[PDB]
């Protein structure tokens, strides 16, 4: 179903951009493991910065996970998902800590987090 | 993966581990020697600090000691960076601070200029569009008194001829093998002295204010050494720590890859013997 | 068997301390080789000093080696070896030469050997 005529042009482009960033991050893994980020170029460091936040934002809190952890679940529309990933790719939230993107719903929840802690 | 791929990965990782171990062992000795050089520098710094703190307050004035030079203008920035990578965040830590200060407190490429030591900082600034006036790139690992004499004299002269309003210097100060601190120091105008017994000079005076015109440019060599020796020590310590961390990571990767290789070998042997026995008993 | 339930609390503590000292000495080999002995700290100096005693005291003169050495063998009880290692850890014999601990039995034979050397 991931075709431009089925999901829409912007949805398709956002998905492809996210996959490209994740692929680049996966390629950088062995160098990062051996000797860290200190020898990466400026663009590679930006790629890592975006990719970690994207990977964390791909997490979600499920309704059925209420039994394991007390956090209630969330339902996220596809429009909100696309808009949030587009905003992350555009660099709007590069200043937020990466731990704020874990196990949330909309990007508004990411923004609400990092306020209960340091902003 | 396959046995051959895992074996090649193990061999490459072992070569990398050996190279990093050799680099670390070299850097340890280089740091040890840099510490002795910094220790040797001390008495000259002490005597010149005392004599300046005495004389410069001798009821007089000059361009260097005044609170404000020629009305506020272009600010001078001197940054010290290594000429080669593999030093961890050594260069980036200083460069981020310098970039932040320049972008925040000037907001115009007219009222500042940059002097860089080392190839890394030069490349960092030339990748952007910030002007660089003077630079020196290749230096001994243990510089002697005459190594950067020309650059230091020119840096002082740029303040002397009114081209600069003030000088700030940024470098890494050595605290420990694992901790180095980025430091910003107000170089010119010096604006501060040591609180000592001001009258103890007894110099046979040719002229009490004329001697300052010679002393102050020579006291300015705080820039050439009090920062550069710490910079070299921090660079060698950073190289040592980064190389040992890399060696440890390589050893851990070798261990995990060896475990994977042994599992693959056992699986291959089992599969081969099972296929042979099945073919044998199929008759 | 190296557990206090069956071997004894004192034995367990002595063994753990000996192993810790030996590991500490092992960790310093590269820095000692590169910089030298005089570059270490005082505690590192003491650790090396005591560990080079322990390493030598771990040796023993065997009965079967008499045909080659001429020195009679020894049989060291567990209480004797535990007490000797405890005394060495306490620093009771730091002034003795290290070669006195080479191929002796109980903790008195090292004293006799050192006295014989001078």
């Amino acid at each position: 179903a991931l075709a431009p005529e089925i999901v829409g042009e912007e949805h398709y482009q956002v998905a492809r951009k996210v996959q490209q960033t994740l692929q680049r991050y996966k390629e950088l893994q062995d160098i990062i493991a051996i000797l860290g980020m200190d020898e990466l170029s400026d663009e590679d460091k930006l790629v890592v910065h975006r990719a970690r936040r994207i990977q964390f934002f791909l997490s979600q809190n499920f309704h059925v996970a209420e039994q394991f952890t007390g956090q209630p679940g969330s339902y996220v529309p596809v429009k909100e998902t696309v808009r949030g990933f587009k905003e992350i790719l555009e660099g709007k939230y590069d200043h937020l800590p990466e731990d704020a993107f874990r196990l949330v719903g909309r990007i508004e929840e990411v923004v609400e987090k990092a306020k209960a802690m340091g902003v | 993966a396959s046995l051959r791929d895992i074996k090649t990965r193990i061999n490459a990782t072992k070569k990398t581990s050996q190279i990093t171990k050799a680099m670390e062992m070299v850097s340890t000795s280089k740091l040890n020697r840099a510490e002795q050089n910094a220790k040797s520098f001390v008495p000259y710094m002490e005597k010149i600090q005392e004599v300046v703190a005495n004389v410069a307050l001798g009821a007089g004035g000059a361009s260097h000691p005044m609170l404000v030079s020629r009305p506020v203008k272009k600010t001078g920035y001197l940054v010290i960076t290594s000429d080669r990578g593999l030093a961890g965040a050594y260069n980036s830590n200083v460069l981020r601070l310098v970039y932040q200060t320049i972008q925040k407190r000037h907001a115009s490429p007219d009222e500042y200029a940059i002097i860089v030591i080392g190839r890394v900082g030069l490349s960092f600034f030339r990748k952007r569009n910030m002007p660089v006036i003077l630079d020196i790139t290749r230096l001994p690992d243990q510089p002697s008194f005459a190594d950067i004499k020309e650059i230091a004299r020119k840096t002082v002269g740029l303040f002397a001829d009114g081209t600069f309003d003030e000088l700030y210097m940024y470098y890494n100060h050595y605290v420990s093998a694992i901790q180095q601190e980025v430091t910003e120091r107000k170089l010119l105008p010096l604006t501060d002295l040591a609180e000592n017994k001001q009258r103890t000079v007894y110099e046979f005076e040719p002229s009490q204010e004329e001697i300052l015109d010679v002393l102050l440019p020579q006291y300015a060599e705080s820039l050439i050494y009090g920062a550069l020796l710490d910079a070299k020590a921090s660079e060698h310590a950073a190289r040592m720590t980064a190389m040992k961390n890399a060696t440890d990571n390589a050893n851990e990767l070798i261990r995990t890859l060896t475990l994977s290789y042994n599992r693959a070998r056992q699986a291959a042997i089992t599969q081969e013997i099972t296929e042979i026995v099945a073919g044998a008993n199929a008759l």
